[PDB]
């Protein structure tokens, strides 16, 4: 189960915060109204967070404490929001019967338990706040049959807990005060308990077969893996729209739309036939690309390989109802020979199209298309950045 | 009113009448009866006021708990009237102090009430002081604080119309409005016409007096 790891890592870190040799010094305060012990700080823990977890944001750190101290692993004693506000006040640790990695679950009924209690403890006051004591009116209104051995047994925990000397009884009553208020919290602050339901729950021959596939895995060094990485970054890290970007027109930043209205605009920037320059693959990607590399094949008398791959392309496509009426009539128009678009096959090729040709296929013309785009990217764009036409354009 | 018991509110009401009578005695010329009578009606419409609003509020915080734990009745509307007569017999046996002393000793022989001083070289008359509605006051002072720390616990309740907010300002404000009045014209024994005092008698009763009758019966039609 997935928190639980969460929740044990946390566990390491209070573990290492309530440590005999370092750790946090739970003091006994003395005030002119009275002497409180064991508590400290919301300071203290934040000095011990920068300390020894070497968080550079006061705000970071401060978060992090934020969500851990609303997981119940410690609590400021006058409050029932779980909130860490870094100042003087006082805050405790937790019970290890009371985390919340113990897998608890209360209930309605104790819920009216410990509202029973509560309000049965003192007769000064309605010791509460007015969501408890709403959540207490609808336990009344609900609860017709069962209170009475609840309040029973409410007050024989008080006798149980009170007959234990004075300390002992408001220390046990805070940790089992806090402890719920994680469990069912105010109104406002999020619950920390819920999980999202999608964590709601010839042997040989093959064996040897597998190893001699990674033996004829092509592989290549990190260091390859290292260029190819960062001169991929580099190509178009001075593109990063968040790092480095030439255009400082931000439609998001600095309220402009004019880039990608250029964007829109056919007309290529500079940056654009830069950009051209390095792959046909990013040019087909481009759809001015296309449209310029075609015109130049037209002009050139050789615009058909292109339209080819184009015509494969647009065949993947459609849906299964076009698949037939796609394939039979783009091989009599390419692949049948006597048809004036004559796509060109060595053996295994026109093999595999004439054998598949009959049946349309979502991967029909793959080794064909292999053929003629190894073909174009090894003929026609490097001609085609090399052409005065690309030069033209990319000076202006 | 069932949330609210009829003969309270009528207690209430009667007893703030009363309290209007400071301002109709004044404007009759003052006397031996008349700083008397105000003394008798003030202090009758106060407690009869301020007291049985305070005990009202006891008894929601132990109809509470009464019914939290066992619903039988803890406190009804038939308790309020006994905790009642208790504070009225005291004022009474105070008042007959204060009016015996006058009634026996100072009535005819050495001293008076009826009595004017003078602002620069101008004659004034009215009633006047001693240390008695010092030490009145002072009291009124200490009731209300005990009802202010009763509406000050008694901040959470799941109520039906949050009388609580009603009457725990009523009381608040009536704390207030009665030092500053008393502060004043327990100074101002010296530079008093009619006037200028009528003016703050005026003040002080229209002020708390429709404040709580308004604050608590108004909204009961809302």
């Amino acid at each position: 189960s997935p928190n639980m790891l969460v929740y044990r890592k946390m566990e390491d870190v209070i573990a290492r915060m309530q440590d005999e040799k370092n750790g946090i010094p739970i003091r006994t305060v003395k005030s002119f109204l009275s002497k409180i012990p064991s508590v400290f700080s919301g300071s203290d823990i934040v000095q011990w967070l920068i300390k020894n977890l070497t968080i550079e944001d006061p705000v970071e750190a401060l978060h992090l404490g934020t969500l851990m101290a609303a997981h119940g692993y410690f609590f400021p004693i006058s409050d029932h929001v779980l909130t860490l506000k870094d100042d003087g006040t006082f805050y405790r640790f937790q019970t290890p019967y009371f985390w919340p990695s113990n897998c608890w679950e209360p209930e309605n009924t104790d819920y009216a338990v410990y509202l029973c209690k509560r309000t049965m403890q003192n007769k000064a006051r309605l010791e509460l706040a007015d969501y408890e004591a709403e959540s207490l009116a609808r336990l009344q209104r609900a609860f017709a049959r069962k209170w009475e051995f609840i309040f029973m047994q409410a007050e024989a925990q008080a006798k149980v807990d009170k007959k234990r000397d004075k300390i002992e009884r408001k220390i046990l009553d805070s940790q089992e005060r806090a402890f719920w208020d994680v469990h069912r919290p105010v109104p406002g602050c999020v619950n920390t308990t819920e999980v999202d339901i999608k964590k709601s729950s010839d042997e040989l021959q093959q064996q040897i077969k597998y190893w001699q596939i990674q033996l004829d895995r092509h592989r290549l060094k990190m260091s390859k893996v290292a260029d190819s990485l960062l001169s991929y970054t580099e190509q178009y890290l001075e593109y990063d729209p968040f790092l480095l970007p030439p255009d400082p027109s931000n439609p998001w930043l600095s309220d402009d739309t004019t880039f990608w209205e250029l964007e829109a605009s056919k007309e290529p920037s500079q940056q654009r036939v830069k950009r051209w320059g390095f792959g046909m693959d990013e040019a087909l990607k481009d759809p001015v690309g296309r449209e310029q590399f075609l015109k130049f094949l037209e002009s050139e008398f050789s615009s058909e390989n292109l339209r080819f791959w184009l015509a494969v392309e647009d065949l993947k496509k459609r849906p299964i109802k076009e698949v037939p009426s796609r394939v039979q009539e783009i091989w009599q128009e390419f692949l049948a020979p006597g048809a004036p678009s004559a796509i060109n096959l060595d053996s295994k090729s026109y093999d595999k199209t004439t054998q598949n040709v009959k049946e349309p296929g979502r991967y029909t013309f793959e080794d064909a298309q292999e053929h003629i785009y190894k073909l174009m990217k090894s003929d026609s764009y490097p001609r085609f950045i090399r052409s005065s036409a690309y030069q033209e354009l990319l000076q202006a | 009113i069932r949330a609210s018991g009829l003969i309270l509110l009528e207690t209430i009401l009667f007893g703030s009448l009363l309290l209007y009578f400071p301002v109709v005695i004044l404007y009759f010329e003052p006397s031996t009866f008349r700083c008397i009578l105000l003394r008798w009606a003030r202090l009758l419409g106060f407690a009869t006021v301020y007291g049985t609003v305070t005990l009202k509020l006891h008894r929601v915080l132990k109809v509470f708990l009464s019914r939290t734990a066992q619903r039988i009745p803890y406190m009804t509307g038939g308790r309020v009237m006994r905790m009642l007569a208790v504070i009225l017999l005291v004022v009474f046996w105070f008042l007959i102090g204060w009016t015996s002393s006058v009634c026996q000793n100072l009535e005819k022989q050495i001293s008076l009430i009826g009595q004017g001083k003078t602002s620069d070289h101008l004659i004034f008359n009215m009633c006047l002081i001693d240390r008695w509605d010092y030490m009145t006051a002072v009291a009124e002072f200490l009731f209300l604080l005990w009802g202010v720390y009763l509406c000050y616990a008694v901040r959470t309740v799941p109520s039906a119309f949050h009388e609580p907010r009603y009457m725990a300002v009523a009381v608040h404000n009536e704390l207030i409005i009665s030092a500053i009045f008393h502060t004043i014209r327990f100074v101002l024994a010296s530079r008093l016409q009619s006037d200028w005092m009528l003016m703050l008698y005026f003040a002080h009763t229209h002020l708390t007096v429709t404040v709580t009758i308004g604050l608590l019966l108004i909204p009961k039609f809302s």
